[PDB]
């Protein structure tokens, strides 16, 4: 967790942050300039921009403040028994836009009939899914012909395997396991204009293993990853 | 009825500078990467580049060089409109060609200011 | 040390989540009031929102410069320039903040102006805010007076600035460790007021690239006197 | 005809809460901080406190403990509208006596929604 990654996480929160502050600073500087010169549904259109790059933001708080608390262990999980499958299913529209702008298709198919239950904190394992997921569209190629991320659920060992399988990238062998160190970032070449805190994962392990679960990954780069949460029944 | 070619791979960014550019009267073409300005650049010369830094594919201030490796490309303004606050950043930019460089989060205001002055 | 990094990462969303919520709140507003909101009111919640941004890139900006100050990127850009101007202009600035506090804000000169320096004039304004900023941050919280004097003077062949407040003051356990990346003193009175605990750790810092110094003085409970110094 | 008793030391906050509330014709009154907040009870009785947590003088846990001692206080209804978005600060605002907890950043159409609720029943 050395003092040289919390300085280059410093720089990685303050790049994170700025992108939707330009917007929300451009777009409201703009429509404050130009109420004159915007049609209504190009005042409203402003203005969902201004709310959507502060969700963005929102989020990027969230998982500041998430850690946090798993640090100090201030986080408790409550488990209620739910349904997976269309949990599972909500998530994925949740990520639907994102993808889309990346030109990420985002999948899903369950090796086991639907619904499967589970008694899981279904906040935390939305949270679990949506980082899974968005890693997997900002960790897409560049070159579009099918780029995907597929959600697969089966049922292993007493328990419940969820798969995200992603086509991007890849990680190289000598990172395997440091993905899921705090503030941990692959530094390649394909991969400085993807903003991000180094955080997602770490509360990821975090949370699957305060429910008593683990991650794991499997890489072969230039070809994709497949990211594997288990959790008992 | 002046041209500006816009140069980012936001989006967002693109389409509200794309807005204040054309309150103006001015004319634009986009770029998703530096790779894809280069091969926009046979259709038409531009007036004007709009040029972010960090884009995949094909980087900004590569673009910045080899707009001084080609004839017609030497002497049409850049402006650099980037996240790239560092003061190294800029005299990088400056020397690899960029007649000036904003920074972001940016002024509307200022931006269009500072388009004016280099197309006058 | 990893104890005040975690608390820091704590610090940063506490403080970044107050102009969002604003945001948010009149952004969402503004799009379901078009037809219940007048012009006047149209125009103001706009300025929030412009305006709680401008904090955010502040806070952002204190990431940033702290983060170049660490890896040794912030050479600074000396020029001439009059100290009288760029303290007035500073102070200028911070008059908003201040008056929503209710902090009045002074500044006198015990030389007679101009007083010309070689110095970074982006980066004295930066430490000059820092110090008025902190001024109005930890004055005290009810008072008839409160106040935050600059004071300007010409030192050991130096120039002397003095950033004097009546705040809440500093416990003589931490007059040594207020510029200490992440350090903030935690009170029943500091608990609801932001900040990272940078601030100051870059005021050092700019300052020592200008071969000065700045040292603290501070009676718990009534007031704090922060002098900067820089050579001629 | 709702009186609404919004109590939060930011005055931004105040602007825009107080705004919305007077979208559905309700009645603000407005407070720096938790002691005044107590101090206007002596004024008049609210049909709803919308209350912040962390304030000077007086915090949001204390105004609460003191709405259920005072007997005149205690059915009034009150929404903790909050920065405090601990799981372990929610069960301490609703222990000591908080009708809910809405977290900020808030959506201004969701906090009327509840804001609503209480009031209609
Ligand atoms: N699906 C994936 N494919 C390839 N690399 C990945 C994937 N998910 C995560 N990574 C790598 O793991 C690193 C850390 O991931 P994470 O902890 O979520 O932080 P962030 O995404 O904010 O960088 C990333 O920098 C990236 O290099
Ligand atoms: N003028 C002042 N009066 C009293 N205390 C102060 C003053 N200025 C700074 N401090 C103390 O020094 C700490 C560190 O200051 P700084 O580095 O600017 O960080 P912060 O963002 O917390 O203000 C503050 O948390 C506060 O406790
Ligand atoms: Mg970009
Ligand atoms: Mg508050």
């Amino acid at each position: 967790r050395i003092d040289r990654m919390k300085t280059e996480f410093i720089a990685n929160i303050s790049h994170e942050l700025r992108t939707p502050l330009t917007a929300i600073k451009a777009y409201a500087e703009t429509i404050y300039n130009s109420l004159g010169e915007l049609d209504l549904s190009t005042l409203k259109e402003f203005l969902e921009v201004i709310i959507d790059q502060s969700n963005h933001l929102e989020n990027l708080l969230n998982e500041l403040l998430d850690f946090s608390r798993l640090e100090r262990k201030s986080l408790q999980i409550n488990r209620e028994k739910v349904d997976l499958c269309d949990l599972v299913e909500s998530a994925v529209n949740a990520i639907k836009e994102f993808a889309s702008s990346h030109n990420v298709n985002v999948l899903f198919e369950s090796n086991v009939p639907c619904p499967v239950e589970a008694y899981i904190d279904p906040t935390r394992i939305r949270q679990v899914l949506l980082n899974l997921l968005n890693n997997g569209v900002k960790y897409s190629k560049k070159d579009a012909p099918d780029k995907y991320v597929k959600v697969i659920l089966d049922e292993k060992d007493g328990g419940v395997l969820i798969i995200v399988e992603d086509n991007g990238i890849g990680i190289p062998d000598h990172a395997k396991d440091r993905i899921f160190e705090q503030f941990y970032r692959v530094d390649s070449s394909l991969t400085y204009e993807v903003p991000g805190t180094g955080l997602g994962l770490a509360i990821t392990k975090e949370i699957v293993e305060l429910h008593g679960g683990r991650i794991w990954v499997e890489s072969e780069v230039g070809k994709g990853s497949r990211f594997f949460v288990w959790i008992p029944k | 009825s002046k041209k500006v070619l816009l140069v980012d791979d936001s989006a967002v960014l693109r389409k509200i500078v794309s807005f204040n550019l054309k309150k103006e009267g001015y004319e634009v073409i986009e770029a998703e990467n530096g790779q894809i300005a280069l091969e926009k650049l046979s259709e038409f010369t531009p007036d004007l580049i709009v040029l972010d830094i960090m884009m995949p594919v094909m980087d900004g201030f590569t673009v910045l060089k080899k707009l001084q490796e080609k004839e017609e490309w030497k002497r049409i303004p850049v402006i650099v409109l980037t996240a790239k606050g560092g003061e190294e950043d800029e005299s990088l930019a400056l020397s690899l060609g960029a007649r000036k460089v904003m920074r972001k989060p940016f002024s509307p205001s200022q931006f269009i200011e500072e388009v004016k002055h280099l197309l006058n």
